[PDB]
């Protein structure tokens, strides 16, 4: 009953798309090249 | 003599 | 996600969500009254199989990579064997532990089988 | 001066040899977590027995990578537990992290064994042994454990079977004569010589 | 001029040195190269045969050509700092040699026997082979140090020059001494080690066997190899009359072979019992 | 009810993550040296982190000794004798005043440099795997009984009890806003909690055995995962879908330690095949090999400024490459 309730609540979440989350990321990586001492 | 050398 | 159902008189235990050919496999059994107790374990290439003493010489176990799915076969049964039936999988692939557990992780929910 | 006190405590490190032991509930680990020290010729033992975690032991078994041995104790008066000792030697025996070191094997109660067979395997009947009935019934219990052991890994590490009862009080000595030859072997891998 | 040799013997004596100090440094550089080159073999039990390695090796190498090539003639051709060179450090080769066979005999004899009891750290292994290093150059040191090239008719000699006496007794005591601290007691000592490890130690059982016999065979060759040259360094506080002619020269000549025969053995034991150095000297060439 | 989970993350597979990674050069080899080699250590050890000023590190061992080094000189500032030999963890605080460690003996102990025990923490039932700092005051602790606790150490109680696992939990990662954190677990399951809403978030199911080891992006929107199924994956927390899958045909050994740079570009993880991997964490690209140690690594951290890595196996070494 806690599990199909709490799969319940997580199933009611808010998703933006794939390739907006590739260009945040691409944007956090690409924002810090003078900082990485790699 | 020979003088040997260890 | 894995996810292990049980299906059986043949027994059938359908695996998915992970790859096939790299676990080994186990059949366990739950008789009320007591704890969970093996029953037989096929490797990756079907060739090491041992099985429990009480069940030796009468199941026959058996593993499909292309229908990703596992069978066990059954004959000449006994009152003995009215229980339920987990098909679990050892987590470490490549070679195993805690299938005979109070709690698992990588088995399934079991089915009730009397004769 | 913190690297000078170091080295005396590598002596404390050095001298003692840790011991892991596991069984079951029923068999006599205890008479034989918990943490217990024995001296044997002046050497000490200090033996380890964890019972305060879960029944899944697949994570924390690889903090026991360098132990010297392992002591597993095993029932055999009751038939019917034997099944699951013989899986977890095999897996135990079958272990990526625990196929270096060796396990000494305990087979605890033995008057209570005999006081059974005075009064669940199919080949027990086409066996033959390598008072007369209390022989063959010690020695197959013997050999279905060692053919596990001898299966895979043997040249790695060894199974010493011991035959021991709750009124045994000598254990110590053949425990210091297994971690010897343990030990010894070791060495001789270890200097050139084998 | 004695001691000219005719040219024959010189090409039998120059072939059995050339083929015993190649054989010599190509095994001993080979276990240099296998103990400290793989990384995984480099351990503190290794190091005293790193150590024995190394004086084997300059046995061989500097005591052996120099005393040969001084010998075939008896014409020294290296003048009188070479000749303070080596009245001192090949000598010093020699008793670390032996020192450290008796180190790596005491260390197998205190592991087999007393498995248990922890080995010893790398700070004490260095400590030891230091206290091996400094007391075999402290006993070479006498005769580096009273060294002298001396000048006769058609001859240049290197020979130890010490204060005279009426009784000979300097260099008497300190052949005596180094008799005493070379040849008696380590082999004393080793033949304890390996007797009671022998009878202790005596499928995996046929390894032990081996083990035993080797080391049999390492007690009676040191015996045998050590014995003569001994022998002749205290022969002239005895019978002083054997150095008339040339067959002090080839009984000289012939217990140096015998005495660096014993530099070969030490690769050929550890290529007969480990297979990780058959490996090794299988990858080596 | 997961089966409309499963739709609604299909329908937000628009494209994968190298499809929008296309315009940029690979960074091609990394490449690093032992810096310095620490040989103090007696037995195994398990645990490691770096400190917030990147000079002073902590190094957990199965012998007994909690040792503080100095990594500019290579040299023991602080070697604390435990009383249980057996420990998993450890966590150097952020103001450098305190380290805990826990392990098999169920006490999360804290350890005061302002050396002798402050406290003991004793509220799990099984064996403690990774502890964090939040603050001087609050602690995040995770134990192998399928509990993470959130520990006050002026009162010694659990605020709040975080039990949505159902395997052993393995570690846990600390976000940059000090608000969430992600946990995963032996049930092939990574999860978010709150530590001021005390119930998880959100779930993330994508890998095939236990998840060993778990790290946050430098941003605080993603995160990666390794496990012993010798593969990793990037999840986004806003899109719950996987990324990328790090993996690699040749091998088939576990991982045991994952961390991040500064930049986040570099991916670094531990291996169970003696050795460590770096990994491109958009062009999921193999970048170089750590190869250094003669045992199986079991920890693993970068700084935070990013100079040094630390990284030891259970041959009792810690090495920084650079």
């Amino acid at each position: 009953r806690k599990l199909v309730e709490q799969l319940k609540m997580e199933a009611n979440i808010d998703r933006i798309k794939v390739s907006k989350a590739a260009a945040d990321l691409m944007a956090y990586c690409e924002a810090h090249a003078k900082e990485d001492p790699l | 003599q020979f003088f040997g050398l260890m | 996600q894995v996810q292990l159902q049980e299906s059986g008189l043949r027994l059938s235990c359908a695996a998915s969500g992970f790859t096939f050919s790299n676990y080994k496999m186990n059949w366990v059994r739950q008789a009320p009254g007591k704890g969970l107790e093996w029953v037989s374990d096929i490797s990756q290439s079907g060739a090491s199989i041992s099985y429990t003493g009480s069940v030796k010489g009468r199941f026959t176990i058996s593993r499909d990579n292309a229908k990703n799915t596992l069978y066990l076969q059954m004959n000449s049964l006994k009152p003995e064997d009215t229980a339920v039936y987990y098909c679990a999988r050892c987590p470490a692939p490549f070679t195993c532990f805690d299938v005979t557990s109070t709690t698992y992780a990588y088995r399934g929910q079991g089915t009730q089988v009397t004769v | 001066g913190i690297e000078k006190q170091l080295q005396k405590d590598k002596q404390v490190y050095r001298a003692t040899h840790r011991l892991l032991l596991l069984g079951a509930d029923n068999s006599g680990k205890s008479t034989i977590i918990f943490e217990t020290k024995f001296q044997v010729d002046k050497v000490n033992f200090h033996m380890f027995d964890v019972g305060g975690q879960r029944d899944e032991r697949r994570k924390w078994i690889q903090c026991f990578n360098d132990v010297t041995a392992i002591i597993f104790v095993v029932d055999s008066s009751d038939y019917n537990r034997l099944q699951e000792a013989l899986n977890d030697f095999k897996s135990i025996w079958n272990n990526r992290w625990l196929r270096t070191i060796s396990v000494i094997l305990f087979l605890n109660k033995q008057d209570l064994l005999a006081e059974k067979v005075l009064a669940y395997f199919p080949e027990f009947a086409r066996y033959t042994t390598p008072d007369p009935r209390v022989t063959r019934a010690k020695y197959f219990i013997r050999d279905e454990f060692l053919r596990i052991s001898t299966a895979s890994g043997d040249g790695r590490h060894y199974c010493y079977p011991h035959f021991t009862c709750a009124v045994d009080t000598e254990n110590a000595r053949r425990i210091f004569n297994d971690c010897k030859d343990i030990i010894l072997q070791m060495n001789l891998r270890e200097y050139n010589l084998v | 001029n004695q001691f000219v040799q005719p040219a024959w013997q010189i090409v039998l004596w120059a072939a059995a040195y050339t083929v015993i100090v190649v054989t010599s440094v190509v095994g001993n550089v080979v276990v240099m190269w296998i103990i400290l080159a793989h990384k995984r073999m480099r351990t503190v039990t290794n190091y005293f045969l790193v150590n024995l390695a190394f004086a084997e090796a300059s046995m061989a190498a500097f005591n052996t050509v120099v005393n040969f090539t001084y010998a075939v003639h008896n014409e020294w051709y290296y003048g009188l700092f070479y000749c303070k060179f080596h009245n001192f450090f090949p000598i010093a080769a020699v008793f670390a040699s032996i020192y450290s066979m008796t180190a790596v005999a005491f260390d197998r004899y205190m592991a087999i026997i007393h498995p248990l009891q922890p080995r010893l750290s790398a700070t004490a292994t260095k400590v030891v082979i230091c206290v091996i290093w400094v007391l075999a150059l402290l006993l070479a040191f006498p005769q580096g140090y009273y060294s002298t090239t001396e000048t006769m008719p058609s001859r240049v000699v290197c020979m130890i020059e010490w204060p005279e006496h009426p009784n000979k007794i300097y260099e008497k005591v300190y052949h005596i001494c180094v008799t005493v601290l070379i040849y008696f007691l380590p082999l004393l000592v080793i033949g304890y080690a390996y007797t009671v490890v022998g009878i202790t130690l005596w499928e995996q059982v046929s390894a032990k066997r081996k083990v035993v016999k080797m080391m049999i065979v390492v007690v009676c060759t040191f015996a045998i190899c050590w014995l003569p040259f001994h022998i002749f360094f205290l022969l002239p506080y005895i019978n002083p009359d054997l150095y008339l002619k040339k067959f002090i020269q080839q009984v000289y000549l012939a217990i140096m072979w015998l005495a660096m025969s014993s530099t070969m053995y030490n690769p050929i034991i550890y290529c007969c019992l480990n297979d990780r150095f058959r490996l090794g000297f299988k990858h080596a060439f | 009810l997961k089966n409309q989970i499963r739709d609604a993350r299909k329908a937000c597979a628009d494209a994968t993550l190298s499809q929008i990674t296309n315009n940029i050069d690979p960074v091609g080899r990394i490449q690093m040296r032992t810096r310095r080699t620490l040989r103090g250590h007696l037995a195994k050890i398990y645990a490691m982190h770096w400190g917030t000023d990147s000079r002073l590190l902590v190094s957990a061992s199965q012998d007994g000794k909690l040792i503080i080094w100095d990594s500019y000189t290579t040299n023991k500032v602080h070697a604390i004798p435990l009383r249980s030999s057996w420990v998993m963890t450890c966590a150097y605080a952020p103001s450098g005043n305190y380290v805990a460690c826990g392990g098999l003996d169920n006490i999360c102990s804290i350890y005061n440099l302002k050396v002798r025990v402050s406290r003991e923490l004793a509220g799990h039932t099984g064996y403690l795997s990774c502890c964090r700092f939040l603050d001087d005051n609050q602690i995040v602790t995770s134990s192998g009984d399928t509990t993470c606790a959130l520990w006050d150490i002026e009162t010694g109680q659990q605020t709040t009890t975080f039990t949505g696992h159902t395997g052993d939990v393995m570690s846990l990662s600390l976000a940059p806003d000090t608000r969430l954190f992600v946990s995963g677990a032996c049930d092939a399951s990574a999860k978010l909690w709150d530590v001021r809403e005390g119930m998880c978030r959100q779930t993330f199911t994508g890998h095939e055995s236990d998840i060993n080891a778990i790290c946050f992006f430098p941003n605080g929107n993603a995160f990666a995962t390794g496990s012993d199924d010798a593969t990793c994956r990037l999840f986004d927390l806003r899109a719950d879908q996987e990324l990328m899958t790090y993996s690699h045909d040749n091998i088939i050994c576990g991982i045991t330690s994952v961390s991040f740079s500064k930049s986040g570009r570099l991916l670094l993880a531990g291996y169970d095949d003696f050795n460590c991997n770096v990994w491109d964490a958009l062009k999921a690209d193999r970048a170089g090999v750590l190869a250094g140690h003669d045992n199986r690594v079991s920890c693993l951290g970068v700084t935070d400024d990013g100079m040094a890595v630390a990284t030891g196996s259970w041959d009792s070494f810690l090495k920084i490459w650079n």
